[PDB]
């Protein structure tokens, strides 16, 4: 559901690179805080500032879709 | 008494010793050759086919 | 002694149902696998039915599959055949037969007084004589053919003799082809081997008038009969 | 660029449970395939070794499915197999599993039942008895197992080199996982975990008493078993419990979510020693492995 | 391929399946192998009971009894004491009004190759009389090593020592008891002694003994 | 005086016996090519037996046995099927013999009873009979085998055999002459005499016409417990609890064989011969058959299938097989 939404806000971008930011930003591992995946990797100013944008509005749908890892479980 | 039972056992033991033996050399050799004689007709000494085999 | 008395027979309605029974009595009837047979007043004998030991395993007539139905009753030594929508071709006197089976066993060993029934891949045993004539004291020899072979791989060959007295029951004479039944007089005598088959008398006498039947036990079937006379 | 980074992830310290999945495989296949040989059809005509047949073949058919959750952990939670599959292997475990730890209850039921009712037994004690009992059992380990075989799915988006077989519960305010999470812990650890201990310590207080009944091995064999069973199984539901009763929004589920990986290879060792006690506290045991 | 001896097949069938019902008809019921001297107790024990080897037989709680009396037999018993070995238990009894050959028989039985693991329920029966036969005779005639008073319930003790002193093993139980010539709760006794038994052999099938 | 005679007449037997041997079969086997190395493998297992096995009979047929248990159930077997074509609730489960007669019409078992019981198996009301219960044993059956459809000759454990007509179920003539009670009891080809092993040690030969005692064997050193004759009926192997055998011939009077060998320590339970008779088969407490090759004594093979005492042994008259019950309720048949 959320895919749509990833896709529209990265129309924003003016640039494949600068597209494809989110395309995988857009993550919904169960890791916390992405904050330190996103200050690690280096990029352009726009970029920068849409892997944040992405990567808390991925985190919010993984959230609320109450998606739960079960290995035997 | 004691006596009767005693005798008997020495009439049966003078019936035994008056009945005829032969020497171990004959006996023992009848043995054998009837043992060589039926020694192809014994499924249990030697070898059967599946073929002719009752428990196949 | 072994006796086996049935009843339920009598006229019938074209397309009416009735059931009969066959009371046994003299042996422990729930180890033997009984059958029922019959016989039209003018033909040979057919097989109609078959129950097994506790009623675990059946069989019916192609001509009756679907149509009738065998049941036993252990506790009470009786078993039951209800037929279904009677036809004109199922008139006949029905003979409740005896059978136990294992290794040495001699089934069909005993067979009914009957019951008249009235209404107004398969082996086929054939005979090449319907009569013979006879004299007391001679030697004749009754044969009779199985389209299929009735030597089964482990040797044993399943063919059965039956001689039918005029107004008398049938009477096993030599069951597996070889193995003369109990009480019966050793001058009777079976041979034969594949697809041909024959039975060898001497010394006849007036007991041995009659018609003789051959029977197929290979797989689930009589001979037409031959009849001795003077 | 074609590619812009990559890692081997972290592999925190759960993952490396595969050296207890393997472990646990290589110990219990061969013991579960000879006791379940011993417990054959040959043993079948004999009450007693309906229980442990069955025992024996729910172990070794978990153990036949350890590879797919090994492959599953050592590719760090991602499921490499058909989504179907997803359904229906780990649900399989599941059953096996549940049905092992119903089956290890209902040995101990059987077991304080020929104690306490010696005379009560061999009226009712036969093969079918025993087999409605583990035919039960299976059915109660069915049940448990439903809410996986219809509520499993793999979901991911914009990860096309992962995909995780985990379970969701989108709907309405009615607790979907929350009941689910009570039924499981309760019914399947709770009650068998109260049982098991409760008819062993009877059991015990029974055997003890009279002097000729009393041993030393009917102490030893049911103190391991029940302390195998609770320190192998106690994480396991503790851990699953967690993974549910904490929110979505999560303040430290990142580290229970891998625990329970952990938790559930601890788990497997409880069904691997069944048969070593089964073996080590027989009747010798050692005709009945080479007269087979 | 199979011919009509499919009939044959299914009488096997079902006579196998009338011996499995007769077989756990049969491991319903519990052996016992009634034993001991002659005269020492044995026709009254099954006298109690209610109803070559006789095999009396008798039901009580829920428990199905039977008595393999075997003293009615002038044989060696070498021989034929294997017949009884796997029975429940032993319901070996000897006369206290005798008695030096009931204790080498017990210890013959007792230390038996067949029964080093069964247990045996000694019953020292005729306890009325031997009340009277410990103040009318002395008992250092019957055993000159005891030494202790002539009051009865030490020289009793002593008896039952020295009949318990026999066991080689141990692996095996013997319920000692006195059956006091009136009897009517030896059946619970022997109850209690064979439940004991049962629930052992079920542990050590289960693995628990 | 009496006892002196008796001394002196067992002391001129030992001289005529020492006179006699002038060689032992190991010095004239020297020639002869032993059997070899005999690998023989279950066939058949009939499992339907549910306690110890104490006795067996194969059949004239070579088809069919009878096998006795503490079941209680004295089952009629199908060697080449495993069907189990008859079974007979026995009125004691107490059996250590078992027999069937040559024609395949009845068949005997008894035991502890004291009473040999005949079954009518080509009944015609289907079902297996007794047809006479055989009493007047003050002793327990050992063992019994038939004469014909008619005589039946029964070994007891109060020192007497006695042959019986199963017509009347009297004791046509009753046999005396051992000092321990009998264990075994076997026939000869001829069936004009028979041998009878009791636990004085002692294997006596006997005339079924008249009763009389022909030839009288010692030498074992413990219960005789099994015997059977050589197939041609003038000699025949006994069965010890001293784990040894002994083989006796007729003529000759005397022992002419001991198989011996020190790693075994327990008794023997049963013995018979093959078609031939240069195996002798003998049943041992430890869980075990061995073959012995009669004429050279020798060790050829081990029929260890069992997993409890090996009881019972018997061989089909076409020399096919051989089937060995046991304690482990299993019977099994080899080749």
């Amino acid at each position: 559901t959320l895919q749509k939404k990833i896709e529209e806000i990265a129309a924003k971008y003016k640039h494949s690179v600068v597209k494809k930011c989110c395309y995988d930003g857009a993550c919904v591992n169960n890791d916390e805080t992405c904050e330190q995946r996103a200050a690690r990797i280096s990029l352009g100013p726009r970029c920068i500032k849409a892997f944040t944008e992405c990567c808390v509005v991925a985190s919010q749908l993984r959230a609320n879709i109450s998606h739960k890892d079960m290995q035997l479980g | 008494a004691s006596i009767a039972q005693a005798r008997k056992l020495v009439e049966q033991l003078k019936m035994e010793a008056n009945i005829d033996r032969i020497k171990v050399s004959k006996a023992a050799a009848d043995l054998m050759a009837y043992c060589e004689a039926h020694a192809k007709e014994d499924p249990l000494l030697t070898p059967v086919p599946a073929s002719e085999n009752p428990f196949r | 002694d072994v006796q086996l008395v049935e009843s339920g027979g009598g006229l019938v309605q074209p397309g009416g149902s009735r059931k009969l029974s066959c009371s046994a009595s003299g042996f422990a009837f729930s180890s033997f696998g009984m059958h029922w047979v019959r016989q039209a007043p003018e033909k040979g004998l057919e097989w109609v039915a078959y129950i097994s030991s506790g009623s675990g395993t059946i069989y019916y007539a192609d001509t009756v599959k679907g149509r009738f139905t065998i049941s036993r009753d252990d506790p009470k030594n009786t078993l039951f055949l209800q037929m279904t929508s009677l036809r004109s071709e199922d008139t006949a006197m029905y003979y409740c037969v005896r059978s136990i089976y294992y290794y040495g066993s001699s089934p069909f060993d005993f067979w009914g007084q009957g019951t008249t029934l009235t209404v107004s891949s398969d082996i086929v045993m054939t005979q090449a004589t319907s009569s013979v004539p006879v004299t007391p004291g001679e030697s004749v020899s009754i044969s009779c053919r199985s389209s299929k072979s009735l030597l089964h791989s482990n040797g044993n060959t399943y063919l059965y003799w039956f001689l039918q007295r005029p107004g008398q029951s049938p009477q096993l004479l030599i069951y597996r082809m070889s193995n003369l039944a109990s009480g019966v007089p050793d001058r009777f005598s079976g041979s034969g081997s594949g697809t041909a088959f024959t039975l060898t008398i001497s010394r006849l006498e007036a007991e041995d008038v009659g018609v003789y039947y051959c029977m197929q036990h290979l797989e689930y079937t009589f001979g037409a009969g031959t009849k001795l006379e003077l | 660029p074609a590619d812009g980074i990559h890692l081997p992830k972290r592999q925190p310290g759960d993952v490396a449970a595969l050296i207890i999945y393997s472990v646990v495989f290589l110990v219990g296949v061969p013991g579960n395939a000879l006791v379940v040989w011993v417990t054959a059809f040959e043993a079948r005509r004999a009450v007693n070794a309906i229980w442990f047949l069955n025992l024996a073949v729910a172990d070794l058919l978990s153990c036949l499915a350890l590879p797919v959750l090994f492959t599953t952990v050592l590719n760090h939670n991602y499921w490499y197999f058909d989504a179907t599959a997803c359904i229906v292997l780990p649900s399989l475990i599941l059953l096996n599993m549940y049905a092992s730890i119903l089956l290890l209850a209902t040995i101990s039921a059987d077991r304080f039942l020929l104690v306490f009712k010696p005379i009560w037994c061999q009226k009712v004690r036969g093969t079918g008895l025993a087999w409605m009992a583990c035919g039960v059992a299976w059915v109660l380990a069915l049940l448990l197992t439903i809410p996986s075989f219809v509520y499993r799915e793999a979901y991911k988006d914009f990860y096309s080199e992962h995909t995780v077989c985990g379970i969701n519960y989108g709907g309405g305010s009615f607790p979907k996982e929350k009941a689910v999470a009570i039924l499981r812990l309760m019914v399947g650890f709770v009650l068998p975990l109260l049982t098991l201990n409760i008819c062993y310590t009877f059991l015990l207080l029974r055997t003890w008493s009279r002097k000729a009944t009393r041993s030393t091995k009917t102490l030893k064999v049911v103190m391991a078993v029940v302390i195998c069973f609770f320190i192998f199984w106690l994480p396991y539901q503790v851990t699953g419990v967690m993974i549910a009763w904490l929110p979505p929004s999560s303040p430290t589920l990142k580290r229970v979510e891998k625990l329970n990986s952990l938790c559930v290879s601890l788990a497997y060792i409880n069904c691997c020693v069944n048969p070593i006690i089964y073996v080590m506290a027989g009747q010798g045991f050692h005709g009945r492995l080479l007269r087979s | 391929l199979s011919a009509e001896e499919r009939a044959a097949l299914e009488r096997s069938k079902a006579i196998e399946k009338n011996l499995k019902e007769d077989g756990i008809s049969a491991a319903k019921d519990v052996k016992l192998l009634l034993l001991g001297a002659d005269n020492s107790g044995k026709s009254t024990i099954v006298k109690q009971m209610k109803i070559g080897i006789v095999e009396t037989h008798f039901t009580f709680k829920n428990l199905h009894f039977r008595l393999f009396d075997v003293g009615g037999q002038r044989s060696e018993r070498k021989k034929w004491i294997h017949c009884f070995e796997d029975v429940t238990a032993i319901i070996f009894c000897v006369d206290l009004s005798d008695m030096h050959e009931s204790l080498m028989l017990f210890d013959s039985i007792c230390n038996n190759k067949f029964f080093i693991d069964t247990s045996i329920i000694l019953f020292l029966n005729k306890k009325d009389l031997f009340g009277e036969k410990i103040k009318k005779s002395p008992l250092t005639i019957c055993f000159p090593e005891y030494t202790g008073p002539n009051t009865y319930e030490d020289a009793a003790a002593y008896i039952q020592a020295q009949f318990e002193s026999k066991n080689r093993s141990p692996n095996k139980e013997i319920y000692c008891h006195m059956t006091c010539a009136t009897d009517t709760n030896n059946a619970q006794v022997i109850f209690d002694a064979v439940t004991d038994i049962i629930i052992a052999n079920n542990l050590r099938g289960c693995g628990l003994y | 005086q009496l006892r002196q005679e008796a001394e002196q007449l067992k002391n001129q037997i030992r001289d005529a016996r020492k006179a006699c041997a002038d060689a032992t079969l190991s010095q004239i086997t020297n020639n002869i090519d032993p059997v070899g190395r005999i690998q023989m493998r279950t066939r058949r297992t009939l499992r339907g037996h549910l306690a110890k096995i104490y006795a067996m009979h194969w059949g004239t047929d070579s088809r069919l046995l009878v096998s006795a248990s503490q079941d209680g159930k004295l089952i009629i077997w199908d060697s080449y099927t495993t069907n189990k074509v008859h079974a007979i609730p026995l009125r004691s489960s107490w059996v250590m013999t078992c027999a069937y007669a040559p024609s395949g019409n009845y068949v005997a078992c008894g035991g502890l009873d004291n009473i040999c019981s005949i079954y009518n198996l080509k009944t015609r009301e289907g079902n297996v009979r007794v047809s006479r219960e055989l009493a007047g044993h003050t002793g327990y059956l050992s063992c019994c085998r038939f004469l014909d459809d008619n005589q039946i000759v029964t070994s007891s454990g109060d020192t007497t055999c006695a042959l019986w007509d199963i017509e009347t179920g009297q004791q046509t003539t009753t046999f005396t002459g051992h000092t321990g009670d009998v264990m075994s009891l076997s026939l000869a080809p001829d069936t004009r005499l028979f041998v009878s092993g009791a636990c004085d040690a002692s294997a006596k030969l006997w005339d079924v016409r008249e009763g009389m005692c022909r030839q009288t064997f010692t030498g074992h050193e413990s219960d005789i417990n099994a015997i059977c004759f050589f197939p041609n009926g003038n000699a025949f192997a006994t069965g010890s609890d001293d784990a040894t055998c002994r083989l006796f011939d007729l003529r000759a009077d005397q022992e002419l064989m001991t198989y011996s060998h020190d790693n075994i320590i327990c008794g023997i339970t049963s013995v018979s011969f093959s078609k031939s008779g240069r195996l002798l088969l003998a049943g041992y407490d430890d869980f075990n058959c061995n073959v012995w090759d009669a004429l050279k004594a020798d060790r050829a093979g081990v029929l260890a299938g069992h997993d409890n005492r090996v009881s019972c042994l018997g061989v089909t008259d076409d020399g096919m097989a051989v089937a060995t019950g046991s304690w482990d309720s299993f019977l099994k048949i080899w080749n």
